[PDB]
């Protein structure tokens, strides 16, 4: 379970606008899943409960240009204003320096511990937002791609069950 | 590491709560004719974004004359605030209301004004309240005010009408 | 944190009268050494000014 | 409430072109808890910093600020910012300066190129009086009372060179947050968009 | 047994404007994958994925949609696009979407008509075929009738269609009637004219069957 | 460069089989898992069959299931479909396929030329190639007309293809088992009948060729 | 024998393509002391390593494999290829998993660019058994009896960008040797060149 | 052993001393050899350092034997160009004795 | 009655010189709590009470001589420990019936 | 894994003769099966190794 | 070494169950019982993570 997984990718264009947004995820709605093994562990337990770490990827060239800003936001933006991501964990994806960023974030959330079958609502939603917009120039891969990575910590597991089948 | 956390680069923390105490005072000068090395640096690994902030000569910046701190969140919220308000056309029924964070919910439903600014800024809150309620007009009217714990059964919410709770189902509440 | 090795980008050689000054240096490749092969081949004063 | 109040957000961004002249004013900024003018369109809600989210709350407050600039160049762009702080009032005129007598009031260089993506820089606080007050719900202008320390503007330092292949025009992100924060004073006042 | 819709069948678009066209489900549905054909050439790598993008391909178009719902858009049209766009799912058994045409929008043009009566070693050979060519014509819709001796008969009439020229942007319909010789020559006058938004009154053109 | 040729193939009468190969190169083909892809008349496609890396799992949809095999010898880089006991509703254009693979699913590359596959059971059978000639303008429209002809590829060519500009090839309906298709060219009264006109009708399957020079009357 | 086995060689040299896709396979690996693809043409002669020339002497052999990678790009170039190793026998067909469900068995990540031009890799040795067999000699396929302890692939785990005017893609060779290797049973079989 | 290539080219060179020749060895094998990596993104430069290894008691130059150092130089990875680079790169080596040792004075070179 | 066997379980033999069998179901929850949903009518989502069923199996067929009494009653006993419980209220509970 | 699993189950009656086999059972082959949790731990692994202990 | 299951060799254990001594019943008696069988690891071990069990 504590191993890393390739999770959700996707392009990113020049077209995007400000802060069109160009990766709404889920961290748990996505693992849980046929397509791994450690979909095993899960499967078979009612409730789990655990700290996330985050890795994501992207290979700019530098011709190019633009950032990007990657923020773990438990429950939703809902109305939160777009501009204040940075106050949660963090880090900015920048074509000139960093090509890569690490956030790790522990438990929260409002009950005991999260259930598969029946989730409330998502635990952490990954956010990422065009923060300043890719311009190019010509010839230059208009294009360039994005990768996400995640693995559980103090993973803690109860009520084995065969009710998941 | 039992977690297993493998890395060669070092792992740090950030945005620590409370790093600072609100009002202005003294818990020499404060930089200058030194180095003020900390004016360039980069923003994303947190151990350069620790860093203090250092720009141009500084002098201590004095004291606050007054104690009362106003940037702690109690001595804040300590005033109360405007929550819901309505009215009643008839004798002997009853109006509920919800205390119902929800930022969805818009008002005349729902937080209204600061609260509902306020409890926006942070996920999780838990402890006890401070409910009051203030009255107007005629007198020598009475009433009696249960609180229900959610979930159990209780009459709509937004809404004045008689109830068909048990006077005792109500009263035992409290 | 223990910092990866760092790759030379500067290193300077020279040899008698020569010199060379490079940025694509790196370190430089021995094998074995210099040897005496005790049954030896021609048993004269080995050649040298003093010889010539 | 110090943590809102001591990490950085966005704030204004604005573009840089490689048609840039020498000594223009490519920007102005009202130097204040106060001042955002992002926004996004769809769905339709309006940037505000976390900072100007707490002081439009208080009726006063004083403090350092820190502008962290970040600049998204490539290597091969090359030009220096420049950035002169003028203390006074919010509605002095400043728009009549040239660029020598900027340079006079305090001030700062920036390269763009480089291994640094940011800088960070402090405005000491310079006042006549011990606060600010906040004056936006009071709609007319009142003689006397202020609320920015002064504005704040980006000079083009240098024109913006660059090869041929890549973007011609560099766009810069402006943060914001403060430290030594105080403030005082509280209400509820609903801060609608600064523009212009 | 499970199954895609595309909303629009035939969709024409003029260069410069904006283009929508969906792939719809008969369930939830993770990803959907593209594909383009153009006539006389198998379909090729197209959009991959839901909004990722082949190689080839240039850089102003899109895609979205989730769950069931998901949409291919076109951000400015231009005319090299013109194909037919099959959707597809990899949820469990493999299905394609019915196709879009999309086609490049013009001015109208109103058609040339030729009518051939029969050849003769048709006529030798027991039967006559009547023959009639709209051609140029813009928009493709168009509605059809032969007259003969006044009345007008639906049988035996076959109609081709072209694709939408390269360089006119216009059609070009087959129209035939066939009788056995006898039915051929029971009648005189043969007519063929056709209803189109452009011309408000039919064009008509005709011949009789005792001349030549 | 993908290379995907496919061969084999043609009219079949039902009941009976048939085998199709695809040939590939340019790379490594083991690698790859391989596919049959159908395509109806109709501009409609369907997917007929997988074969996985090596010999490996092979996977059928429902209909033909059973009735269908595929086969892979990766020496040759190249591939076999083996049919049989078709019926009429699989006439259609058959593709082979790369399937690769992409982050959750998997996608078709490139796709060869393909073969036609048509399961009927009438007789090969020539068209009859009739001239098109007027009874006005300056232009002058023109036609042959290609009747009765079952096997599906014919050729019209005018005056050895110089005109084809002018020319609208009209696609081909089937009744009475045999295809009925149009083909006109458009001239100007200074060429016409000035000059030589003459469509070249080709029915490679019955190898028959007919010129039917058009004349005016 | 320990040196000629220690000693890095050359294996197989797959190109990588600009127009190549995300999540596709690029090539696939036998992993065996014995397989080498590599060929020259004039003079007549065909590629083996130095460790493929030792084991094909013997009947079973055991330890880690170091396959070191060495990529040639530019600067300019940028990508980020992966390493994804799937124990198994040799005839276990890989070619059916996405991209996800590789990355669960155990798998590497890197990148192009750098001043990093070397990826060392150590498969640690997993098997069921003790040995491996050399089955070459005995021809047709018998079940059970194995030689490569499972496949490794690489995938393309993002596009290749590069600005315009640089080649188009990117040869990585595959060097190959091993450590702590252990083999007895000797005999003499000529290996002819494993193809594909 | 040196060159210099522009950082917009790419490929790589590798240079082995083999004494004797290649003969049938392989190509692939050539890094068992003392050898370094000409490498465009990183190395320039190389240096290789031989002592003496020959079958006989010292080479003999009026006479030689076989030649005891072939040099070899092959194409590692091939050069890849963009648009307008130069589509070629200069290669050039070097060479000094050590311990050079002597016998045998003699004017029969003449 | 396999992929029920998977969950937690317990065994028990009929006859013996031991007529019951004490059984503590160690507290299982997502939540520190579990409301007393039945005055609430409808059925809202989440809110939850038992904290999951108990089944019973037929673990063997019931084999016995042919002059004895066919089949076995067995009576379900309840109670608690370790309670902790607040928030009175008065909820008359009427029968749970099945 | 290291839990308990009911595995095979059969009826004994009487017209079983002498040695008639009533279970020809496999350990193995039974456990891996979609049927329980446990087998989420072999699916994702090649090669285990393990004591066994039967009621 | 150790068993493998996508490609079992042969089947580790066996479990056989035989009948010893004949089953004799009296008259009414149920003429049949029942039989189960329990199994668990011990010192379970593993290696090699790999998706291509799907």
């Amino acid at each position: 379970g504590e191993k890393f997984f390739l999770i959700h990718s996707a392009r990113w264009l020049t077209t995007h606008a400000l802060f069109h947004e160009v990766a709404k995820l889920d961290v748990v709605k996505l693992l849980y899943n046929e397509q791994f093994a450690v979909q095993g562990l899960l499967r078979y337990h009612t409730y789990a409960r655990f700290g996330i770490e985050i890795q994501v990827q992207i290979n700019p060239t530098p011709f190019q240009q633009g950032g990007l800003i990657c923020a773990m936001v438990p429950g939703d933006q809902s109305y939160g204003s777009i501009a204040s991501l940075t106050v949660y964990p963090h880090g900015l994806l920048n074509c000139n320096i960093n090509n890569v960023v690490r956030i790790k974030v522990p438990f929260i959330y409002t009950r005991g511990a999260y259930h598969f079958k029946d989730p409330q609502y998502p635990v952490w939603e990954l956010t990422i937002r065009v923060w300043s917009e890719l311009n190019i120039g010509t010839g230059t891969s208009a294009y360039t791609s994005l990768n996400v990575l995640a693995r559980f910590t103090d993973l803690e597991l109860h009520g084995l069950t065969p009710l998941s089948t | 590491d039992d977690s297993g956390g493998f890395s060669t680069t070092v792992s740090t923390e950030q945005n620590v709560p409370d790093p600072q105490v609100g009002i202005t005072t003294m818990r020499m000068d404060v930089s200058g004719v030194q180095a003020p090395v900390g004016a360039i640096t980069t923003i994303e690994d947190p151990v350069l974004a620790k860093k203090v902030p250092e720009t141009f000569p500084e002098l201590k910046p004095g004291e606050s004359r007054h104690t009362s701190d106003h940037m702690s969140i109690y001595k804040f919220m300590g005033r109360s605030h405007f929550l819901c308000t309505f009215t009643f056309n008839s004798n002997n029924k009853e109006y509920t209301f919800p205390i119902t964070l929800s930022s969805t919910s818009n008002p005349p439903h729902g937080l209204p004004s600061t609260l509902r600014w306020f409890f926006n800024l942070f996920q999780l809150y838990r402890g006890p309240l401070d409910l009051t309620i203030i009255i107007t007009g005629a007198t020598d009217v009475d009433g009696m005010a249960w609180f229900t714990p959610v979930g159990l059964a209780v009459d709509t919410p937004w809404v004045e009408k008689e109830s068909a709770l048990q006077i005792d189902y109500k009263t035992a509440l409290g | 944190e223990q910092m990866i090795q760092s790759v030379d980008r500067t290193a300077v050689t020279g040899a008698s009268y020569f010199t060379s000054v490079d940025q694509s240096s790196v370190h430089t490749a021995e094998v074995g050494s210099h040897q005496i092969e005790p049954l030896k081949t021609s048993v004269d004063k080995p050649g040298s000014k003093k010889t010539q | 409430f110090t943590t809102w109040t001591s990490i950085p957000t966005l704030a204004a961004q604005f573009p840089f072109n490689a048609s840039d002249s020498v000594g223009q004013q490519i920007k102005v900024i009202p130097v204040d808890p106060y001042f955002f003018q992002m926004t996004n369109t769809n769905p339709d809600q309006k940037c505000i910093t976390a900072l100007a989210s707490i002081c439009q709350m208080f009726c006063f407050w004083r403090g350092d600020l820190v502008f962290d600039f970040q600049v998204f160049p490539t290597k091969y762009h090359s030009g220096r910012l420049l950035f002169c702080f003028v203390p006074g009032n919010e509605l002095i005129d400043v728009t009549g300066i040239t660029l020598k007598q900027a340079t006079t009031a305090p001030c700062a260089v920036m390269d763009i190129a480089g291994v640094q993506s940011t800088l960070r820089f402090r405005v000491p606080w310079i006042s006549d009086t011990p606060y600010r007050v906040n004056r936006y719900t009071k709609e007319a202008h009142q003689k006397g009372e202020y609320t920015a320390i002064g504005k704040l503007i980006v000079y083009c330092y240098n024109r913006l060179t660059s090869p041929s292949n890549v973007a011609h025009h560099v766009r810069v992100n402006v943060y914001l947050s403060a430290i030594n924060l105080e403030c005082f004073a509280p209400l509820y006042h609903a801060m609608d968009v600064t523009t212009q | 047994d499970i199954v895609l819709t595309q909303s629009p069948a035939i969709m024409s678009a003029s260069p410069g404007e904006k283009v929508t066209m969906t792939c719809s489900a008969s369930s939830s549905v993770s990803y959907i994958h593209w594909y383009q054909q153009k006539s006389g050439t198998s379909p090729k790598r197209w959009i991959y994925d839901t909004s990722r993008l082949a190689f080839g391909v240039p850089g102003r178009f899109s895609g979205s949609g989730s769950g069931t719902s998901y949409s291919l858009t076109i951000s400015s049209m231009e005319a090299e696009d013109a194909a037919t766009y099959y959707c597809q799912q990899w949820s469990s058994n493999y299905t394609f979407g019915g196709g879009t045409n999309l086609e490049i929008k013009r001015a109208d043009a109103a058609p040339t008509v030729s009518i051939f009566p029969p050849s003769s070693e048709q006529l030798t050979s027991g039967g006559a075929s009547v023959v009639c060519f709209l051609n140029n014509f813009y928009p493709k819709d168009i509605n059809v009738k032969w007259k003969i001796d006044g009345s007008e008969r639906q049988n035996g009439v076959l109609n081709s269609w072209t694709d939408q020229d390269s360089k006119d942007s216009t059609y070009s319909m087959s129209s035939t009637l066939t009788l056995t010789k006898d039915e051929y020559e029971r009648h005189n006058s043969y007519t063929c004219e056709a209803t189109h938004k452009t011309s408000t009154s039919p064009i008509v053109k005709s011949f009789n069957r005792n001349e030549c | 460069e993908v290379k995907l040729v496919e061969s084999g193939g043609g009219s079949v009468k039902p009941g009976g089989s048939l085998k199709l190969s695809c040939a590939a190169s340019g790379f490594s083909f083991s690698t790859y898992g391989m596919s049959w892809v159908r395509q109806t008349p109709e501009k409609r496609l369907e997917w007929v069959a997988t074969i996985s890396g090596g010999g490996g799992y092979t996977y059928y949809p429902d209909s033909v299931k059973g009735r269908f095999t595929i086969s892979r010898d990766n020496a040759r880089n190249i591939l076999y479909l083996q049919m049989s006991s078709l019926r009429s509703g699989d006439t259609a254009m058959y593709y082979c396929a790369r399937r690769v693979t992409t982050v959750a699913e998997y996608y078709f590359d490139y796709w060869g030329q393909g073969t036609t596959l048509t399961v009927s059971s009438p007789k090969t059978t020539p068209p009859s190639v009739y001239p098109l000639a007027p009874a006005a303008a300056s232009m002058v429209t023109l036609g042959c007309l290609v009747k009765g002809y079952f096997p599906e590829p014919v050729t019209v060519t005018w005056n050895s293809g110089s005109l084809s500009s002018g020319v609208h090839t009209f696609p081909a309906v089937l009744q009475s088992d045999l295809y009925t298709l149009s083909s006109s060219v458009t001239v100007p009264s200074s060429t016409w009948p000035s000059e030589t006109v003459t469509c070249n009708v080709a029915h490679p399957a019955s190898s028959t060729k007919v010129d039917k020079k058009i004349v005016p009357r």
